[PDB]
């Protein structure tokens, strides 16, 4: 009852506190017809992408490769890598990643016991223990959601005005 | 038995003397629906959603007509016009606003038919004291009266103003004088 975020709302009934990340937030109840661990995996994919799209569009827009083809700005490399085929590369192994992950997601839902986003993917350890382990699952998670913010804000800001860097 | 506001009036019923503001002025029995999602419940927290959205709409027309403007924000001291010179060269100022708002309001709609549901949150309750301005019983009920009060003006003030701007299209205080 009372959930954490939203104080006069009730507790979302499906996020008591064994969650990393787990304030109470879903005010329109997205956890109570929807599994939690596909919700959180969601999430967690969505989270990591903005924050690769968010560092890639900021050091593309400084940095280019060699070749006049990605001499083009972020906003209208789409249009550029689509044609050079350079997009059609990042699909491929997009693809190949995200079938491997319809496996995976279809196991963790049906039992197994993969947590939701843990590929085991961890060639250093930056956790070693539960605590560490948690800590930093809290910082993706924040990190993650604010990329995702900061890559919508970005683009739109973009698509507005065409500027550079500072979007503003 | 009878109002206190109304004596010719019989006490309407579901206004017994609980909620800030009672004098028991149904005369057309309207706290009595219990239909179309609307009751007492509702319509007590859409009456405090007005008041707030009255007293913060009075109180920016008070201001910028006396105060003048925030610098690089259009003049012309009628807030009814105002509006389309602002949304003219800052369109975005005003579509995130709208978007804020609307967020809200989905989660004021969803905390009031929750609230409405199982019985834990007052009509017109967002836990919202900063400031600690209403923790001690005593002072609640009086702060509950004064901002009531100043509410019901404040929406009687800012319909008026709404009116004044689109059909004289002059200032308040302009129509004042
Ligand atoms: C969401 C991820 C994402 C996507 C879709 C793109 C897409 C694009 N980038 Mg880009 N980029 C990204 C992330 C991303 N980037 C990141 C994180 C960086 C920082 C290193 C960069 C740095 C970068 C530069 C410096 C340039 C581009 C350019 C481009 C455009 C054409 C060439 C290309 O594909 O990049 C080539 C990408 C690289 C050389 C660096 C990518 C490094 C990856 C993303 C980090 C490792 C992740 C790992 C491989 C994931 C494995 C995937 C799994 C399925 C196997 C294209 C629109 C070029 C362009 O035309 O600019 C307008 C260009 O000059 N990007
Ligand atoms: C702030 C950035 C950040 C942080 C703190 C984490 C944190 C974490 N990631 Mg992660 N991740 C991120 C960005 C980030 N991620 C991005 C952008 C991608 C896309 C390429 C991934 C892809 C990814 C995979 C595929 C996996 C993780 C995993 C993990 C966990 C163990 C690995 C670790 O300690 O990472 C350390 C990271 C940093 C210190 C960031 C600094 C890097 C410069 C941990 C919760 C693993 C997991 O789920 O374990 C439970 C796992 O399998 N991450
Ligand atoms: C992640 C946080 C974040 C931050 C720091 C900013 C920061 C800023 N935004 Mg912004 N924005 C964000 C998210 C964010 N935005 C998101 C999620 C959206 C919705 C997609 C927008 C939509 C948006 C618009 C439409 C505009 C800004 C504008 C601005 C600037 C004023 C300022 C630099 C304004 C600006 O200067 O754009 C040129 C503007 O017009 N933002
Ligand atoms: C655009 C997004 C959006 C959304 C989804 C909502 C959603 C909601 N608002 Mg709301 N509101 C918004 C924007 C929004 N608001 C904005 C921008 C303002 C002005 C700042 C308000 C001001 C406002 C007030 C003052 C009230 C609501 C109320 C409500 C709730 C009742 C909805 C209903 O049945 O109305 C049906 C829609 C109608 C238009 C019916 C109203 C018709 C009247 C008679 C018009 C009278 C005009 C005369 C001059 C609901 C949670 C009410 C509430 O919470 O009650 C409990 C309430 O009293 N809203
Ligand atoms: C119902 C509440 C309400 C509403 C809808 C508005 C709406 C508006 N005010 Mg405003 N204002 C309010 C209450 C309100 N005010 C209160 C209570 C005060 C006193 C603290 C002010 C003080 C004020 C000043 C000083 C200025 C405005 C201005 C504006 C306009 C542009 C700013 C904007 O988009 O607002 C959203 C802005 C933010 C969220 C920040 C817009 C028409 C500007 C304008 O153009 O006036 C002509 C301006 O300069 N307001
Ligand atoms: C005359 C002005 C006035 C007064 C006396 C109050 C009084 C009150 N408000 Mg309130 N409110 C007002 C204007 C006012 N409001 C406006 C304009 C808004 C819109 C922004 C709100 C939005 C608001 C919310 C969202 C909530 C309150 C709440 C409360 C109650 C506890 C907080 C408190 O002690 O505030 C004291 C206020 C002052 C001393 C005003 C100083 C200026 C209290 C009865 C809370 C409540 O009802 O809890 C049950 C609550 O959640 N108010
Ligand atoms: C809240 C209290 C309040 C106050 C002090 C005023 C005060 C005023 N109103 Mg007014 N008004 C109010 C509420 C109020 N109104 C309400 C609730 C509405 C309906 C939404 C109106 C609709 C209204 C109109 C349509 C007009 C006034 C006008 C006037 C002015 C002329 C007064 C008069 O007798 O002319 C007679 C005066 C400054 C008139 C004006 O501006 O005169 C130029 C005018 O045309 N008012
Ligand atoms: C606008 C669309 C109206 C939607 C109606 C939703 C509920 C309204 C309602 O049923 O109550 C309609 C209200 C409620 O009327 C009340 O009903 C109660 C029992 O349900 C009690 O009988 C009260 O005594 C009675 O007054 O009546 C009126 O407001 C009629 C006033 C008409 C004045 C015309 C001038
Ligand atoms: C279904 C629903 C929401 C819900 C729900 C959920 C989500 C299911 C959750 C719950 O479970 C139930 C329920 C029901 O709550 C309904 C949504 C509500 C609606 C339908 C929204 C309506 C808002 C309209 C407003 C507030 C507009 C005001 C216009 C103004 C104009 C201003 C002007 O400046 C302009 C622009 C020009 C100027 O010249 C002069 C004037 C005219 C003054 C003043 O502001
Ligand atoms: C800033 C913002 C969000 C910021 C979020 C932050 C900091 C989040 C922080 C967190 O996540 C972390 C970090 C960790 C989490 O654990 C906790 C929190 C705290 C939650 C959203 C902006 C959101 C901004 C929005 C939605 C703006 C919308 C504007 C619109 C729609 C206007 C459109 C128009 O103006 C145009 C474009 C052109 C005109 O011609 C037409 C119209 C329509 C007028």
């Amino acid at each position: 009852e009372k959930s954490k975020a939203v104080p006069f709302l009730p507790r979302p009934a499906a996020l008591d506190g064994s969650v990393v990340g787990d304030v109470g937030f879903d005010p329109v109840g997205f956890t109570s017809w929807l599994p939690l661990s596909y919700l959180q995996e969601a999430e967690i994919k969505h989270c990591r992408i903005a924050m690769l799209a968010t560092l890639g569009w900021i050091v593309a827009d400084f940095v280019h490769l060699p070749g006049a083809v990605h001499e083009v700005s972020s906003l209208a490399a789409h249009d550029v890598a689509v044609k050079s085929g350079a997009l059609a590369q990042i699909l491929i192994w997009t693809s190949i990643a995200e079938a491997i992950s319809v496996i995976a997601i279809s196991q963790m839902l049906e039992g197994s016991g993969r947590q939701p986003g843990d590929f085991k993917f961890d060639p250093l350890n930056f956790a070693k223990d539960e605590k560490s382990l948690k800590k930093m699952q809290l910082s993706e998670l924040k990190n993650g959601r604010l990329a995702m913010l900061a890559f919508s804000g970005i683009v739109t800001q973009a698509a507005l005005t065409g500027h550079a860097f500072p979007y503003m | 038995e009878r109002s206190k506001s109304l004596p010719f009036l019989m006490k309407p019923k579901n206004l017994d003397g609980s909620m800030a503001g009672d004098v028991g002025f149904d005369p057309l029995g309207l706290s009595e629906i219990n239909d179309v999602g609307v009751d007492l419940y509702w319509l007590r927290e859409a009456e405090l959603k007005h008041c707030r959205l009255g007293m913060m709409a009075a109180a920016g027309i008070l201001f910028v007509e006396i105060l003048g403007p925030a610098p690089g924000f259009p003049a012309g001291k009628s807030q009814m016009d105002v509006f389309w010179k602002v949304y003219a060269e800052k369109p975005s100022l005003i579509g995130a606003s709208l978007a804020a708002i609307a967020i809200l309001e989905v989660i004021s709609g969803v905390a009031t038919t929750q609230g409405r549901q199982n019985g834990d949150r007052a009509p017109g309750d967002y836990n919202f004291d900063p400031l600690g301005f209403g923790k001690d019983p005593a002072k609640f009920k009086d702060l509950q009266l004064k901002e009531v009060k100043n509410g019901r003006l404040a929406m009687i003030a800012a319909a008026g103003m709404i009116l004044q701007g689109v059909s004289t299209h002059q200032g308040a205080l302009e129509n004042l004088s």
